[PDB]
């Protein structure tokens, strides 16, 4: 990409591996809070024992004040997770952060890693800006802030990281880096006497351990203690470019290059440990050495573009297995939603048809009890009237109505009601357990 | 037998699967079981 | 005999009592037109 | 003695509340409609107006129907039963309660609301203990029985005993009263008594229809209820029977008009009439006896009906519910064999992400460090440095890392038709005679 | 040397993959399995 000698593996782990060391002692950081491993925190009042005490609890282990690094990656990664949940149970950072890119979403990470999600909350206009992108214009608002009077360095880092979107700020302090021990980070003077391992990563001779085998402190690989050598670079780093002298003939310097055992030699070494293969003056042979090295470079710099494609078409893959499973969960409810929908269909059916039975049964009962009551009102009126003409004891009035209550004696006597006529019944009738065994068995999952 | 055991549920993430009609579908069928259920009573 | 002018008497009064404002010249004919009791009833209650 | 009188709740209610179908005031100067429906304690005459179109659906003014009233009338008595049974106060009692009992407790709350009868705590609890002597005592003390003491004697006696008497008995009384207006019939108001037994006020009536029952007859047929002397002498009493002409006469007409026709004396036909008309009384109360068990049979017939219909629909939804559990409970095992397979497959392709980062770190390590090592002016540095660097360089444009995989799709699999045709036919209603 | 070349890259990419692992047990890793990718995911096993 932008690699001028730019190269950065953009994530939020090596973010933050290199804006916080690795310690695996506890240690108190600028605000005097006991912190260990990478940027965890372990007690904020100042406690002698809290810190240790909380080392144990958080490792489960008997931890005086060390930790070994996988306990160290172990509480960072379980650090970084939350840092992340934090972003998007808040409701002010987690609209911020879904609108952002990975590389913008890692700056807003390491924020809320550094400060918690409270902390960057409280960066509302900041915030705000970054959603609205206005990138330029958020990176000097957050210049603005304690946090970057606090630790300018790591916020010009992040603030670059959201301004630009690039991962540059981090691809330069990894380069700076070289130039500090892969341990503690000095800067790698030759009074650190700094080494170089044969993976390449270097360190100070007092932060290796252990012809003999050492095991590099940066990246575990092991390497035999007779092949680590000098870092060159740094030990001329306090003087300009020396003269090395022989390991065996010691008043001699080394002005060779013998191509056959690809080393620097003296005169000395060259025409007896050396004699019949071949050779270079130093300045004749260092030519071509760059050109060789600088085309084995290119032909990397080809292999890692191609890994980097090679790589992005994995994430999309994963997020593409992903949808495949989203699809089938929502097909597979969508087909028994439709299922249910065909069952209340024929349900109502059922009923229907049971109810067509009914109407007709009770349109017959009602009509009956309807006759039935009203020929039962009308008999006891006549019977509530009969009796209360006969309890007077006035026979001139009863004589003078004894027709009209003797026709409706005689009219009530003749009133014809047809008998409670019987009625069949009915019952639901399926088969629990063939549907049981279709259902059960319905589908698959191909 | 209560509802839970008929219910079917939509995560976020497949609520924005689904179209007009499957979510009309999907609300026909809830509605109609828990009248159902209702009239039951469970 | 005369059994059946009784029996529509009988059945008339009943569907007097039942449709109290309905002419007995409307309640005869669906008398006649119907088998049972309950059959002129259901007649009558079409109005 | 001849007590008879079709006990529900709605013969209760039409003996205590009379017809209304114009708005009216009642004793608390509320506007009132139909029977006894409520339409506001609003003073406003209006404001009744507009509940009244608000609850016909019409404009009107003031005036119902009887249909309508009827409808008003139905709904405020499910109102009454619904309001005791959301009650937290009523229901328990209600449930307590016998089917009589019942229709009292409902009687007093369409009267009075359901806040007003919770408001009778302790009779209430007397209800449900079944002490009712002692809840005819107290509930004969209230607001309620001084403000309409016959209904509320009769509700409570209906709550005494298990039986409408109460009802029965008002019955008897009320035909000494008009049938529309429920006034005594006294003389003064001219009671006339129709050929359907029925007797009103002269004001409230050659043909005329019963206020009551509908009815017509000719108004020659009409006479004067005589039950609360001569109508051609002014001053004779009635003491013949005139069997000649099937009516009672007096001394001067029958020595007169009816000149030796034919007659028998008053106590003649007083005896004869009254032992044919107690033994026509019998029979009917024998016909009457019958007609009473054969409708408690329809009703079990109409009961049992209904329960079938509620028995089947049970059956149907709870059949459909339980099918729809196991196809949930199938619903769950095949996502999970789905997220089986998605596992596997993230697995596989975390671990390539993995191994392509891991990979990538070390290229842009060693990248950076042999570029580095070529900006530095050092050339003494650097020819010591080149077996490490080189043989780094080398190490990593060896290293294998395997492509992606095409890792193929998977679908979820089901016959639509088939189960649309199952669920066509799914069940059976059976029936049998 | 036609596969023994391939046997030697698929060595370093485990190595760097797993540095503290032998020679030896990444190259039986190598032997019993097909592909590189087969190889890496019997290691993380391990
Ligand atoms: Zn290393
Ligand atoms: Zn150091
Ligand atoms: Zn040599
Ligand atoms: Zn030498
Ligand atoms: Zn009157
Ligand atoms: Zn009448
Ligand atoms: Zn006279
Ligand atoms: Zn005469």
């Amino acid at each position: 990409s932008s690699s001028e000698n730019l190269y950065f593996q953009g994530n939020i782990f090596e973010m933050l591996r290199i804006d916080e060391r690795l310690r695996l002692k506890i240690y108190k950081d600028t605000e005097g809070y006991y912190t260990i491993g990478i940027g965890h925190l372990l007690t904020k009042s100042p406690s002698l024992n809290a810190a240790k005490s909380e080392l144990d609890k958080a490792i489960g282990r008997n931890c005086n004040g060390v930790i070994t690094k996988d306990e160290a990656e172990k509480l960072f990664n379980q650090d970084v997770d939350a840092a992340v949940r934090g972003i998007l149970r808040n409701a002010k950072l987690k609209p911020v952060y879904d609108s952002l890119d990975a590389v913008r979403r890692c700056a807003l990470i390491n924020m809320v890693f550094q400060m918690g999600e409270t902390g960057v909350a409280g960066f509302t206009n900041s915030l705000r800006m970054l959603q609205q992108k206005r990138w330029d214009e958020a990176a000097v608002n957050l210049a603005k802030s304690i946090w970057y009077n606090q630790t300018p360095n790591r916020a010009k880092r992040v603030i670059t990281t959201f301004r630009t979107g690039t991962w540059d700020a981090y691809a330069a302090e990894a380069l700076e880096l070289l130039e500090h021990c892969g341990v503690c980070r000095e800067r790698l003077r030759p009074e650190r006497e700094p080494r170089l391992l044969p993976c390449l990563h270097s360190a100070c001779s007092a932060c290796l351990g252990p012809g003999t085998v050492v095991d590099c402190p940066v990246c575990k690989q092991q390497c035999f203690s007779k092949d680590i050598v000098e870092n060159y670079f740094m030990r001329d780093s306090g003087s300009g470019e020396r003269t090395v002298y022989c390991n065996v003939h010691k008043h001699e310097p080394l002005v060779l290059f013998c191509e056959s055992c690809d080393t620097l030699t003296c005169r000395d070494c060259q025409l007896n440990a050396h004699k019949d293969h071949q050779y270079q003056f130093l300045e004749d042979a260092v030519r071509n050495q760059r050109k060789l090295l600088a085309s084995l470079v290119k032909r990397l710099g080809d292999k890692h573009a191609t890994l980097q494609k090679s790589t992005k078409e994995v994430r999309s893959s994963i997020r593409q297995v992903s949808d495949v499973q989203k699809r089938v969960q929502v097909d597979v409810k969508m087909a028994i939603l439709q299922i249910m929908k065909e069952l209340n269909k024929r349900g109502r059916v059922l009923v229907n048809d049971a109810q067509k039975v009914t109407e007709g049964q009770q349109e017959r009962l009602e009509r009956q009890h309807w006759t039935m009551t009203k020929i039962q009102k009308h008999q006891e009126h006549i019977l509530r009237f009969a009796s209360w003409a006969l309890e007077s004891d006035n026979n001139t009035a009863l004589l003078l109505s004894k027709k009209l209550i003797y026709f409706q004696l005689h009219r009530a006597l003749k009133m014809i009601v047809d008998p409670v006529e019987p009625h069949g019944e009915m019952k639901f009738q399926w088969d629990l357990n063939a549907w049981t065994k279709s259902a059960e068995a319905f589908g698959k999952i191909v | 037998l209560q509802f839970r055991d008929v219910a079917i549920e939509f995560s976020l993430e497949e609520w924005h699967c689904l179209d007009t009609a499957q979510r009309n579908l999907y609300r026909n069928v809830m509605l109609e079981n828990y009248s159902n259920l209702v009239f039951l009573g469970i | 005999l005369s059994e059946l002018e009784d029996l529509k008497d009988a059945k008339l009064q009943t569907l007097k009592e039942l449709f109290p404002q309905r002419s007995d010249n409307d309640l005869l004919k669906l008398i006649e037109s119907t088998s049972t009791m309950d059959g002129a009833i259901a007649a009558a209650l079409l109005m």
